[PDB]
RNA sequence: CACAAAUCA
RNA sequence: AAAUCUUUCUCCUGAUUUGUGAGUAAAAUUUGG
């Protein structure tokens, strides 16, 4: 009857209470580490039993053997995007007699940031500790153009749109927003999906272009029979070709190749390269200039304000400044929520409009929008002067510099060099 | 030898100082110290700056996070006994139930609800009313904080009563909410790391860095400060409570309690804090007590060090300095160009703390100093190899180990000296797969926690193992957690399987 | 799904049974009634129709799938829904009006606002204070820190001996001789005998803080991994010997004298008296059977041996060695010394470090590297960052300070930054 | 979500 | 007697990363070279 005196005076108590108060109650003695091991060989007899019970039933984890060259570069933040299990394989596991705690904890799709200082050719993904020698986490890639789809930049073009302008493969998948519902079409099913009140109702949810689509919408694939379409355009769009703008996967795994459509590949699961980079950035606003939401880079804070900014931002500026601001805004935003990353039809907000500084930060990047609109880091580099004299350590400034410290001898000073050019529009 | 250090060290090698003293004298003179700020003699506790600009947030749903509101962590139970107070120091779990016990509620969002919508202050909400909830919730407790590098004398710290955690709750999430919708650049939840990145892209356009701290934060943080921000980002009556408690705060220093008007004591309102600056100007890249604002000019510092007056911000003067070539926030720092500074900066040691434990600690710390540019990689390989051996002239006696088996390692009696970069690329005997830094637990951290359990009543009914798409705020019974354990286990017989077999998403995802 | 219609949900599920005894209406907000492993779409769920029912109100529109029928509770006392049984069934639940509570918001005005703003009008508030005069000006120089050591030596002075410190070096007696010289010291002292080992007695106590001074550096420190190893272990084996390869130590448990009934063992607070040995040539020398050896104590509490015994010598050394400039030679009092320094007593400092359980050096190494990373700092605010002597109390930390405001000096005068 | 380890304020 | 209210019979708030989740009985010498 401890219910009764636990929770004296109460009938029901949430969830939440009533576990919290079974916790294993630890305690904390003086006795340091070492000694509370030796007592009564408590760490002897663990070591024993884990040799002889414990130690064979160790799965043996494989090896890591994919290397890539890297190059000492600024501290950044490695953006790991690990998921958690969906909420359909939440309820499998569950009723399978998994343990409900351990899968519940699994069911939350995080995103990670490491530092590290570290960067490749290709701009990957390196496990922890192992920054230093380069090991990525992609491994191997069987088929060439696989890993041209992966690539921005396709060393060998097949003439198809996975790693060039072209049309489609029988590996290759595409969802995309035909009026008031997502067509999915893989080269044998076309299935059509609509979002019901946080549910993605969807003929079959098991299609794999059905559940990248409910984790990039994030919804809850469900089944819903009474799902069709009228038009279904799908047949021609994948016989067609169509221009592939150089860019890294999203951190979905797919790529946009026109508005509101993504192309997937059924072998590849998630990006392993960091999708947003400074030198990256714009290239990657420029090509979803007019591709609606894509929601691929997270920006720190509120995406309301965020998209206030950029607003305040593209109310003055040159056709391309726009262009630019457009293309970040649909960066940022998600997808399918009640957000209106068009910047035209955006209300202007006058509260975020005085602020004397635009800054957003885009995966940790922090952007002015101010100097974007002025032509700062796509123009003409910003230079300041940090001192008269010359320091130790520091190259010469080059003709056209990138972002960095630098001394000039024509003027006879320490120059810091920011939003330059040759960063971002490396060109 | 830290002062020889080419590059930028911050001493950390050596474990934290320890203190057995009472923690009367650490809260007395922060009590004092609050008091004198109190009188306008040393700091200021007044705010100035404008903060009618700040977005108003009274129309959101005053929602309650109740997994913040439960937990081991100890706070102050004031009993009510004889006319006299009675505070005791009891886990944070029990403290709340303690006072949904006393006033009758389901849940704590019930009780706020209640509380909020009650026609006096004398009403009865079970056992109490809103004027003793209030009384009450003012208690602190004190005790001492230690273990902190370069704090040779231990920090004070306070435990609150429920009711003002509870209250506190809801203004540091609504706070924090308009930090990210109103900072220019958001780091309410950014690490040191990411801040640092941050800064050096901010201050990127100006000559000089103001790398600033602030003094006495906490006892300069008037709660009339708190008030004016949360009636900025409208509170309406749970900040005025809150102030309310705040302004009359009393906390128990051995069998006295000591009246500490001035300040907020603890970090509790951190979020408020930092707000109560960010709302006024946006030239501060800062959480807290630290900032990161740089300028051009003379007359600009003179402006960042009127605006840091105005809003409660105290510069310190034995700490905060001015630097050109470089930047540091959250003791990260860097160049102007964004690298990091050269130099062994927070790495710290690992002291012996187990066989295996010393060795993943090594290896974690080791890992995260090479991934940045502490040191090249052959130097981990180095230093792990004189843990190891380290390790091996201090474990490897019988009372450790009696064993000879050839993989283990050479402080539990085998002759193995694992290389780092073949233990990082789970290169290793699966015996070796815990000394990593993700692997799982070692035999000590299972140990150590078997003996920690083992001391000392009676348990209630389990309730593990629940749906994961059960909402944890449902309300459950004795009969119904019976019923429910009932079913589960009638699921498992059912299926012809024991107890729930744990679930690892990484070997899930590897037979995938 | 929203907890405000939980309780209206329970009346609308009211003993309602289907297929002879199963229940039908399965409420959402039930764990019991909750059917496990299904998603929800609704308040409640309809076996017999196995159709979601959700409740709403007059232009509140709720997040469910349409295929959930909505019974939309009218303003006036009727309740609408598409299906008829399930219209019914909420006329007849539905007898006693049940006003589903408002939503409250945070910014909710209580009846009490204005007089609790009242009563925080009337207490008291702050003063404006006062607001500082910042100069700028260069990081303090070498006469600086020098100033502050001078003023540290004058203030406190040294001491004629290492003490413990001493201890760091080999006291030249094999263990047998160890033993003997340490047991007899005990002896000597009156330390009680009980069970084999030695406890310290004390009655009464000055309440006067121990005299400080400064210990001046031993040659060298070869056995501080040893010196530390014993202190680790006597946090636990005390009154008795302890060895190692090249000294040993004598942690006495100092428990108090009630004259009868005493304590006999130690309990988890009871504080050591650490005894070791060093080479002769202080006034702290103990012969005995033609043995002659430097005895120094230390009392530590719990916490201090323990933080002491779990340091780590070889691989902080090795860590600071990776990135370290030349260490110069330095004097017995921690001054340049070419001639006739030491560049091992380097090492000593680091044990003392280590032994100096308030780390006061780790303050001193902050503020050095706010130094040397400062181009500009508060004129006579940032050189009173060194002044932590009243921060810290005793021999060891006193010392630790002094020789990190020396190696601070020593940096600044071979290396200047 | 809870516990444990490291770091930061 | 010393690192002197101790030797007398618990450590707050928030954040970043990582790993685990029905595994159940006193006390500091027993037992670390
Ligand atoms: N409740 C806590 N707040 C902390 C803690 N550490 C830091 N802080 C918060 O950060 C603030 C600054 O504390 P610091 O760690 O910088 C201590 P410092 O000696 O530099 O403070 P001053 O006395 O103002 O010089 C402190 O007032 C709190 O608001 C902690 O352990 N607990
Ligand atoms: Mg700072
Ligand atoms: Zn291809
Ligand atoms: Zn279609
Ligand atoms: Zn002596």
């Amino acid at each position: 009857s401890q219910f009764g005196k636990s929770f004296k005076g109460r009938t029901e108590v949430t969830i939440t209470e009533y576990r919290s108060h079974t916790v294993k109650d630890v305690h904390r003695s003086l006795l340091t580490a070492d000694k509370s091991l030796r007592k009564s060989f408590c760490f002897r007899n663990a070591l024993n039993q884990f040799l002889d019970k414990d130690l064979p039933l160790l799965p043996i984890r494989p090896k890591l053997e994919s290397r890539v060259a890297v190059k000492k570069s600024k501290l950044r933040s490695q953006l790991s995007f690990r998921p958690g299990l969906t909420q359909e394989e939440a309820i499998d596991l569950y009723n399978k007699g998994y343990d409900g705690d351990s899968v519940s904890g699994a069911l939350q799709d995080r995103v990670v940031n490491e530092p590290v200082a570290y960067s490749s050719a290709d701009n990957d993904k390196f496990h922890r500790g192992l920054a230093a020698l380069g090991y990525t986490l992609a491994d191997r890639a069987f088929d060439t153009c696989e890993s041209g789809f992966v690539r921005a930049i396709p060393t060998t073009p097949c003439g198809f749109i996975c790693c060039g302008p072209g049309s489609f493969k029988d590996s290759l998948g595409f969802v995309i927003k035909i009026g008031e519902f997502w067509h999915m079409y893989d080269g044998f099913q076309h299935f059509v999906a609509v979002e019901d009140a946080k549910f993605l109702a969807s003929k079959s949810p098991s299609f794999w272009l059905a559940k990248r689509l409910a984790k990039r919408l994030n919804l809850v694939p469900k089944e819903d029979p009474s799902v069709a379409a009228a038009e279904c355009p799908c047949k021609k769009v994948w016989e067609a070709s169509f221009a592939r703008a150089p860019t890294a996967l999203d951190p979905f795994g797919g790529r946009a190749f026109c508005d509101q459509g993504w192309v997937y590949h059924r072998d590849v699961g998630y990006a392993t390269a960091n999708h947003i980079s400074q030198e990256t950035l714009f290239q990657q606003a420029l090509s979803v200039r007019n591709l609606g939401p894509q929601g691929s880079a997270n920006v720190s804070g509120s995406i309301h304000t965020a998209l206030d900014r950029l607003r305040a931002a593209y109310s003055r500026g040159t056709p391309a400044s726009r262009s630019i601001l457009q293309g970040l805004a649909n960066l940022i935003t998600p997808v399918g929520e009640n957000f209106e990353c068009d910047l035209d039809k955006r209300k202007l907000n006058i509260k975020a409009l005085r602020s004397p500084e635009r800054y957003i930060t885009i995966e940790g990047l922090v952007v002015n929008l101010d100097d974007v609109v002025r032509g700062f880091y796509l123009d003409k580099a910003k230079v300041t002067v940090l001192s008269r004299s010359k320091w130790m350590g520091y190259e010469d400034l080059p003709q056209k510099p990138p972002n960095g410290t630098f001394y000039c001898r024509k003027r006879k000073a320490m120059l810091l060099i920011s939003c330059s050019p040759g960063t971002y529009a490396k060109k | 030898m830290w002062a020889f250090q080419e590059g930028v060290c911050k001493g950390n090698l050596l474990s934290g100082p320890t203190s057995m003293k009472a923690p009367d004298s650490a809260a007395r003179e922060s009590i004092d110290r609050a008091s004198e700020i109190m009188t306008g003699k040393s700091y200021n506790a007044v705010h100035t700056g404008d903060l009618s600009k700040l977005p108003n947030q009274g129309e959101s749903p005053l929602r309650i996070v109740d997994s913040d509101l439960y937990s081991e962590r100890s706070c102050c139970w004031v009993i009510e006994k004889e006319g006299r107070v009675v505070c005791k120091s009891t886990t944070l779990t029990r403290g709340m139930t303690s006072l949904l016990n006393t006033t009758k509620c389901s849940s704590p969002s019930e009780l706020i609800c209640k509380v909020l919508t009650v026609e006096s202050l004398s009403e009865k909400i079970g056992d109490t009313s809103v004027e003793e909830l209030l009384s009450h919730g003012r208690y602190f407790k004190c005790a001492l904080r230690d273990q902190e590098r370069g704090k040779p004398k231990s920090r004070a710290i306070f435990l609150s009563h429920p009711f003002f955690r509870l209250l506190s709750s809801v203004v540091e999430t609504h706070a924090r909410s308009v930090l990210s919708k109103v900072s220019a650049v958001y780091t309410a939840t950014a690490s040191a790391e990411q801040r640092a990145m941050m800064a050096a892209q901010v201050v990127e356009s100006r000559k000089h860095v103001l790398n600033g701290d602030c003094t006495k934060y906490n006892e300069a943080i008037d709660a009339d400060t708190l008030l004016k921000v949360w009636d900025a980002i409208g509170m309406g009556s749970i900040g005025v409570m809150l102030a309310y408690m705040v302004r009359r705060k009393c906390v128990l220093i051995k069998d006295t309690l000591v009246e500490c008007p001035g300040g907020m004591l603890m970090g509790m309102f951190n979020a408020t804090a930092t707000l109560a600056l960010q709302g006024t100007t946006d030239r501060f890249l800062s959480f807290s007590d630290d900032f990161i604002t740089s300028f051009n000019s003379p007359a600009e510092l003179r402006e960042i060090e009127d605006l840091l007056f105005a809003s409660c911000h105290n510069l310190s003067l034995k700490k905060s300095y001015i630097s050109v070539a470089s930047l540091e926030i959250n003791s990260c720092t860097l160049t102007r160009d964004g690298d990091l500074a050269t130099g062994l900066g927070c790495t710290a040691g690992v002291p012996f703390r187990g066989p295996l434990v010393t060795l993943k600690q090594t290896a974690a710390m080791l890992s995260g100093a090479v991934d940045s540019g502490v040191m090249p990689f052959h130097s981990a390989e180095r230093l792990f190899q004189i843990k190891q051996q380290e390790c091996a002239y201090r474990y490897n006696n019988p009372t450790y180990t009696t064993r000879n088996e050839d993989f283990l390692p050479t402080c539990l009696g085998g002759k193995t000296v694992i290389s780092f970069q073949s233990l990082l690329t789970w290169d290793c005997h699966p015996f070796w797969y815990q000394v990593h830094p993700d692997g799982p637990d070692t035999i000590d951290q299972k140990v150590l926690s078997v003996l920690a359990s083992k001391t000392r009543r009676t348990r209630l009914e389990a309730l593990s193992d629940l749906d994961p798409l059960v909402p944890h705020r449902l309300l459950v019974s004795e009969s119904d957690v019976s019923k429910i354990r009932a079913a589960r286990q009638a699921h498992l017989k059912s299926l012809g399987l024991e107890q729930p077999t744990n679930f690892n998403y990484a070997i899930y995802k590897a037979v995938q | 799904m929203d907890s405000r219609f939980a309780q209206l949900t329970g009346v609308f599920c009211d003993d309602f049974t289907y297929s002879e005894g199963s229940r039908r209406f399965l409420s959402s907000y039930s764990t019991v009634e909750r059917r496990p492993g299904v998603p929800v779409e609704g308040d409640c769920y309809d076996c017999l129709k196995n159709k979601w029912i959700a409740f709403e109100l007059e232009g509140q529109p709720r997040k469910f799938p349409k295929a959930t029928v909505r019974c939309i509770l009218n303003n006036d006392a009727t309740y609408v829904c598409s299906e008829q049984e399930y219209q019914q069934i909420c006329k007849v639940q539905f007898k006693d009006y049940l006003e589903i509570d408002g939503v409250v918001k945070v910014g909710h005005k209580a009846s009490y606002d204005a007089e609790l703003r009242e009563r925080l009008l009337e207490l008291p508030h702050p003063k404006s204070g006062p607001k500082p005069r910042i100069e700028w000006v260069a990081p303090p120089r070498l006469a600086d820190i020098s100033k502050e050591t001078a003023e540290l030596k004058r203030q406190y002075g040294f001491f004629e001996c290492s003490k413990f410190l001493a201890c760091g070096e080999e006291c030249g007696l094999d263990q047998e001789a160890r033993e003997l010289i340490l047991n007899e010291y005990a002896r000597d002292r009156e330390f009680e005998f009980r069970n084999g080992g030695w406890i310290q007695r004390y009655t009464v106590a000055s309440h006067k803080p121990a005299t400080q001074k400064i210990l001046p550096l031993p040659a060298s420190a070869p056995l501080a991994r040893e010196l530390l190893m014993l202190i680790a272990r006597s946090t636990t084996q005390a009154g008795k010997v302890l060895h190692s390869d090249n000294t040993s130590i004598l942690a006495v448990p100092v428990m108090r004298d009630s004259g009868k009934h005493s304590k006999r063992r130690p309990t988890a607070s009871t504080h050591h008296l650490v005894v070791g040995l060093s080479k002769p040539g202080c006034e702290h020398d103990f012969e005995f059977d033609g043995y002659r050896a430097a005895v120094h104590v230390m009392h530590l509490d719990p916490k201090q041996s323990a933080n002491i015994g779990e340091q780590d010598f070889v691989s902080t050394r090795e860590i600071y060695k990776l990135d370290m400039l030349e260490l110069p030679p330095i004097s017995r009092k921690g001054d340049l010394d070419r001639a006739s320094g030491l560049e091992t007593r380097w090492d000593v400092i680091l044990l003392l470090e280590c032994l100096d359980s308030t780390r006061v050096s780790q303050a001193v190494a902050q503020h050095f590297n706010r130094h040397r990373l400062a181009l500009s700092v508060c004129k006579d605010e940032f050189r009173k960052g060194y002044q932590l002597a009243s921060e810290i109390r005793g021999t060891i930390p006193l010392s630790s300070l002094y020789y990190s405001l020396c190696a601070v000096r020593l940096r600044m005068t071979v290396h200047p930054f």
